[PDB]
């Protein structure tokens, strides 16, 4: 099992510990010995996430055996492997928060076998333990099968507790760096919105088409797009009449969550991938590329925000399943969001397509362009006052005209 | 000898096409006689442009004209320039144009001309406008190499010297104008690589919020270190001393590079400029790289440096 | 010895404490006297050293050893062997001091030491210095031979981590705290329509819990700059005097209309104040309107014994309060001329 | 390519269903209860994670901690 | 005792001169200058470095830079 001179494996794990840490390395290396230690076949390590308020755990780091290479066990972020929270061992270990083993699965309970299909191996044995931050789990590390017994006993246990020290060190240093990167970048969009918001009393029009452009960098988002709602609550007297006489049958679509017509008459797009092209349309068509999934027409009726993993799999929303572009570039993710005017009414909708480093949104990406959208809804307060000064003045001129 | 071939390349509105007509006019095929052919409508253009840029900027900077008529010249100018031809100067603009001139409070817009954009030679232009007006002026060589215009095609220069063949490319210094530098990439012998040496506290013309240093080095870095010129080398030049010796006195350093300290000289942060510009280059030992200041409208400095650059490029 | 104190980093990470036990080992594996530890920080855009952990010796304790921050030294980088040393970002071995260019005895005075061989280089996070440490009197030989030169940077790399990411949480604290006042600034700012006189008494009273500070105050100026036809003759005829005071930079008089001030220990005790009088307790001491003539970033470290402006000692209320720190900054309206002084 | 999991060209799950979005926040309370566990890192910022201003104002007697009982 | 330091006033200092005050933060820019060799935790967050665009459209050759000069 080893002896006391024997334990230079302190010093062969603290040789790593001197610059740049790139925190996927470092656990690979830990792991691999960790495997030596307890005499085990497999082991592997499962990454924590939530979308929409809901938990996940995803794989990252698969089939990681004895006397193997980095570059044969990295999952890429298009081939992982998703979990809910009360499935298998693996939810049952998030959920109570405590090192579990269990001598046999198959007498078991809650023991789940959907990798034992796609992976054809047999997992006759599972011991795990979760990773903490202090009140929050950051990661799952299992290790599968025994190589010459019946079960993992206690010393085993004593063993991983003893030297899972050097990477509850190594997984939480990584996990401050993240919060970092985005609370910079969340400080840095709102202060130059609000520079560019101060400059100058216009329309809406103008206003979010110059504080949408100066935040491309910060957003790093391929496409990503913007339409405008209309706010004519009650129509002319002369416009009411054909309808309560037997002609133009009424309106029959979607309604807002007060009452009115969803009638987009302006539509702001950005790309950013190939070549920068800002382009404005009034009275798009319904077959413009933004609106044909008809999520932004769904969201303006509920007002929630959605979410969406894999769109081409989606089956409630038909989005487009070929390239959109001369070269091959495919909606992978989107997140859509609505904009509010301090009177709980919705004034338009925006949508972020295909984040920048193949993997889905994330809490972390959707408390910043939750913040953003705050910061825009509010500041709709100023083209108001716009409207208000060109009646006011004209409506001066008009009586001071007329005591001339 | 058997053939040489010069590339010009660098930011935009450094002074490229400078060095080219101030080696074609003065050295080989001789000077152009009838200069005032071309160089009467654009210098007319280029004082014209400036004074109504000053006045379209005075109203943006809330700087408030030195006396009250003067309000009145200046309307009068944005509306008798509109119908007015190419390149004539009639006297009813050259009197609007000194009188404005002759005003305390257009000084005030002109000492801070970093906000906005105006031409640089310009402000030897306007003072002695009435040069221009006066018939039969015939323009100085001085005065001839000072004129601007947007270098943007593809140009072939036939210099001599050492007994050589020369050809010597060109290109527009704009973003749009910089896919055109790939089809001249291929077979070359030498790069050439330009810099102003001004251009510390303004902006571009396409971005409005990207500094010109800063663009400037990460144009540099990207061709210095590439294999595809790794057999040829590079030549770097620098520009608008002049103006440089006026203006490091005025403003600080800190505005460009964050952390720079101490007091500035023409000579203290020329090494500062120029070891930051050299320490891009990856290969330390493997290949060398040298810079040179020059007056692209001065000829002496010319003739300093261009012989001994020709003759560097004949060592190897 | 080294899995114990990799033990103690598993929460709530001890800057002091790991350091110092660091320390009393590396007391002795160089057969060294003493040690050190010098913090680096910026006020008002020059650097400077300071000190938090001195006299450190190998059977000494942290209750001895800790220096509170009223019983500070703090070096300027242009004088002595740390400041050359954080300047060049290099390691320094100096075998006798009676040569070095680079020496000062003001601490040889006060603590009643004299120094002969030191050793010393500094902590680099990225391009940046975090730290300096030093192994000051060597026992037994001469000087400090060059075989120790490699046994202190390979051991010092396991503190250089336990630095960093003390750097690192210190820096996610205080860029947290910037998006907060900032959102909840526009939120009470896109209320509504109003004057200024309520706008920044509305936003500066709801971040009052980012902002950790005991008592701050706003001065509003007056905007006026040309006088009417029926105050001018006054002067024009000698019946007065012409003024003398400052004047902001774009020629106006600097004369404050109102106060409001705020105290945030025991009371929250809001306060509005109409006409302030000569003798406010914030404006008696000069600065906000030394502030007003020339639009300056001002930083001040001990109030009482300073010399250009006068913060008189003793209480100004009954529970004992003396000013120590001050910070004070201009508004500016997008249009370069100043608004009020905070 | 093995790709370790033997999955290319999407993510897999064990179950599928009807989705469900999330739904947007109103009232914004601005106290937090008080505070229990290990710390960790990424914490005692000090605007967040407390209630009011000061734990004075909420226990005015908590000022005569150090006194007796008898006083 | 006296905290190993032998003050007990307030900070003290060895040199003495005038105050200097900082200088206002007058104009921004959203460029950097490229960036040096030698990396730590806290610099690689996307928008805070370069010029706030890819390399590829400042510098088009670039795009293929994989392939050489015979074709
Ligand atoms: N004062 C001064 N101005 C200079 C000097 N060198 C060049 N210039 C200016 O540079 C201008 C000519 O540069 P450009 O015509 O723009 O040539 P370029 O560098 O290829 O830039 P583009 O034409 O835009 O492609 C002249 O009008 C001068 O004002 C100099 O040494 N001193
Ligand atoms: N092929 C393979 N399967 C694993 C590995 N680690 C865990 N698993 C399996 O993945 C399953 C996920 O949920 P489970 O029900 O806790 O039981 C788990 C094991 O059957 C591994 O390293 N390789
Ligand atoms: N008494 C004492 N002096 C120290 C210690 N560490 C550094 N010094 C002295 O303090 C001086 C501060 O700057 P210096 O002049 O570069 O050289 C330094 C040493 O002489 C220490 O631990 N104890």
């Amino acid at each position: 099992l080893n002896s006391v001179e024997e334990s230079e494996i302190i010093f062969d794990l603290l040789r790593d510990f001197q610059d740049n840490l790139q925190a996927e390395k470092c656990v690979f290396n830990v792991m691999k010995k960790l495997c030596f230690l307890l005499q085990a076949d497999r082991m592997s390590l499962f990454m924590y996430r939530a979308r929409n308020g809901i938990a996940e755990l995803a794989t990252r780091l698969f089939n990681v055996h004895k006397d193997a290479v980095l570059e044969e066990c990295l999952v890429a972020p298009d081939s992982e492997i998703v979990f809910p929270l009360d499935m298998g061992v693996v939810g049952h270990v998030a959920l109570s928060k405590k090192i579990v083993n269990v001598p046999n699965t198959e007498e078991d309970e809650h023991f789940c076998d959907f990798v034992d299909t796609l992976t054809e191996y047999q997992t006759k044995n599972i011991l795990a333990s979760p990773i903490m931050n202090g009140k929050d789990v950051v990661a799952i590390i299992m290790v599968v099968n025994k190589v010459d017994g019946p079960h993992f006993t206690e010393n085993d246990e004593e063993i991983l507790l003893k030297y899972l020290n050097f990477a509850n060190l190594i997984m939480k240093v990584f996990h401050l760096s993240y919060l970092h990167n985005c609370e910079t970048r969340r400080g840095q969009i709102l202060l130059w919105s609000g520079s560019k918001v101060f400059e100058e009393l216009t329309d809406i029009e103008r206003q979010f088409h110059k504080a949408l452009y100066t935040v491309r960098a910060f957003l790093n988002c391929d496409r990503y797009s913007v339409g405008l709602l209309d706010m004519t609550k009650q129509k002319e007297f002369f416009d009411v009449w054909p309808v309560l006489m037997g002609e133009a049958p009424p309106y029959a679509g979607p309604r807002t969550p007060d009452g009115r017509e969803i009638n987009f008459y302006k539509v702001i797009d950005y790309i950013l991938h190939g070549k920068e092209d800002i382009k404005v349309i009034p009275n798009p068509p319904p077959d413009h590329w933004a609106l044909v999934s008809g999520l932004p027409t769904y969201v303006a009726q509920n007002g929630l925000i959605c979410n969406i993993m894999n769109a081409p799999s989606e089956d409630f929303f038909a989005f487009q399943k070929e390239p959109l572009d001369e070269s091959g570039w495919m909606i992978k993710n989107v997140l859509s969001m609505p904009i509010v005017n301090k009177k709980e009414e919705i004034v338009g909708v925006a949508t972020f397509y295909n984040r920048k480093d193949g993997k889905p949104f994330d809490e972390m990406d959707e408390t910043l362009m939750e913040s953003l959208t705050q910061f825009l809804g509010w500041s709709v307060l100023n083209p108001d006052t716009y409207e208000l000064m060109n009646k006011l003045e004209n409506r001066k001129d008009i009586f001071q005209d007329m005591v001339k | 000898a058997r053939t040489v071939k010069l590339l010009l390349l660098g930011a935009g509105e450094s002074g490229k096409s400078t060095i080219v007509k101030q080696m074609k006019i003065i050295h080989q095929d001789g000077y152009s006689l009838e200069e005032c052919l071309e160089f009467i409508a654009i210098i007319y253009g280029n004082t014209l442009q400036s004074i109504l840029a000053i006045v379209r900027a005075m109203t943006t900077l809330n700087i408030q004209y030195g006396d009250s008529a003067r309000q009145d010249d200046a309307r009068k100018l944005m509306h008798m320039a509109d119908t007015i031809e190419e390149g004539t100067m009639p006297k009813e603009m050259s009197d609007i144009i000194q009188r404005l001139w002759k005003d305390s409070g257009i000084q005030a817009c002109f000492d801070r001309a970093s906000e906005y954009q105006l031409n640089d030679s310009a402000g030897y232009y306007l003072s002695d406008l009435e040069r221009l007006v006066t018939p039969g002026y015939v323009p100085t060589e001085q005065d001839v190499l000072r004129s601007c215009v947007k270098t943007t095609g593809i140009i072939e220069t036939q210099f001599s010297f050492k007994d050589l063949n020369f050809r010597m490319f060109d290109v527009g210094g704009l973003r749009s104008e910089r896919k055109k530098w790939i089809h001249c990439f291929e077979g070359v012998t030498a790069i050439i690589f330009c810099v102003a040496l001004s251009d510390y506290d303004m902006v571009l013309v396409e971005d409005d919020e990207v500094n010109r240093m800063h663009e400037s080095m990460h144009l540099f870095n990207s061709i210095c270190n590439n294999k595809w010129f790794t057999d040829t080398s590079i030549i770097l030049f620098l520009n608008k001393k002049d103006l440089f010796e006026e203006k490091i006195k005025k403003s600080p350093l800190s505005i460009c590079f964050p952390d720079y300290a101490g007091s500035n000289t023409y000579e203290e942060a020329g090494n500062y400029i120029k070891v930051q510009f050299l320490e891009l280059n990856m290969r330390r030992d493997v290949k060398e790289i040298y810079s040179h200041m020059t007056c692209a409208t001065d000829t002496q400095n010319v003739k300093f440096v261009f012989d001994a650059v020709t003759d560097i490029i004949i060592k190897e | 010895a080294l899995f114990e104190l990799v033990q103690d980093m598993q929460e709530n990470v001890n800057m002091e404490r790991v350091v110092f036990k660091i320390l009393r080992r590396l007391c002795s594996i160089l057969h060294a006297d003493r040690c050190s530890l010098f913090m680096y920080r910026q006020r008002n855009g020059v650097a400077e050293l300071a000190t938090r952990l001195f006299s450190v010796q190998p059977d000494s304790v942290l209750e001895d050893c800790l220096v509170p921050p009223d019983s500070e030294i703090v070096f300027p980088l242009d004088i002595g062997v740390v400041g050359h040393v954080a300047q060049t970002k290099k390691m320094v071995n100096v075998q006798d001091v009676m040569e070095c260019p680079h020496f000062s005895s003001f601490a040889d005075e006060l603590t009643d030491y004299v120094t002969r061989n030191i050793l010393a280089t500094p902590i680099m996070n990225g391009k940046d210095v975090v730290a300096v440490i030093m192994a000051v009197n060597k026992l037994d030989g001469p000087c400090f031979t060059s075989e120790d030169e490699d046994v202190f940077l390979k051991y010092l790399n396991f503190g250089t981590l336990n630095l960093k990411i003390y750097h690192l949480s210190y820096l996610h604290n205080c860029e947290t705290r910037r998006g907060q006042v900032l959102l909840w600034s526009a939120n009470k700012v896109f209320e509504e329509l109003t004057d200024i006189e309520r706008q920044f008494h509305k936003a500066f009273y709801t971040v009052r819990a980012y902002l950790n500070c005991d008592r701050y105050s706003v001065g509003l100026l007056d905007m006026t700059k040309e006088k009417e036809f029926f105050d001018v003759w006054p002067v024009l005829m000698g019946e007065a005097q012409a003024y003398s005071g400052p004047r902001t930079p774009d020629g106006r008089e600097i004369l404050f209309y109102k106060v409001i001030d705020y105290i945030l220990h025991g009371k929250e005790d809001i306060k509005v104040i109409p006409s302030p009088p000569a003798d406010h307790w914030a404006l008696a001491s000069g600065l906000p309107t030394y502030v007003a003539e020339s639009g300056f970033i001002c930083n001040i470290m001990n109030a009482p014994a300073d010399e250009m402006f006068n913060f008189q000692e003793g209480p100004l209320d009954d529970s004992g309060w003396i000013v120590k720190n001050v910070l004070s900054m201009p508004i500016v309206n997008k249009k370069e001329e100043i608004v009020g002084v905070a | 390519i093995r790709s370790a999991t033997r999955v290319m060209g999407g993510p897999v799950t064990p179950r599928k269903g009807p989705p469900k979005f999330k739904q947007r926040q109103t009232r914004q309370f601005k106290s937090k209860p008080p505070k229990k566990g290990v710390q960790g890192f990424g914490d005692d910022i000090p605007g967040m994670e407390g209630l009011g201003t000061d734990i004075t104002v909420i226990c005015p007697w908590e000022a005569f901690n150090h006194l007796e009982l008898h006083e």
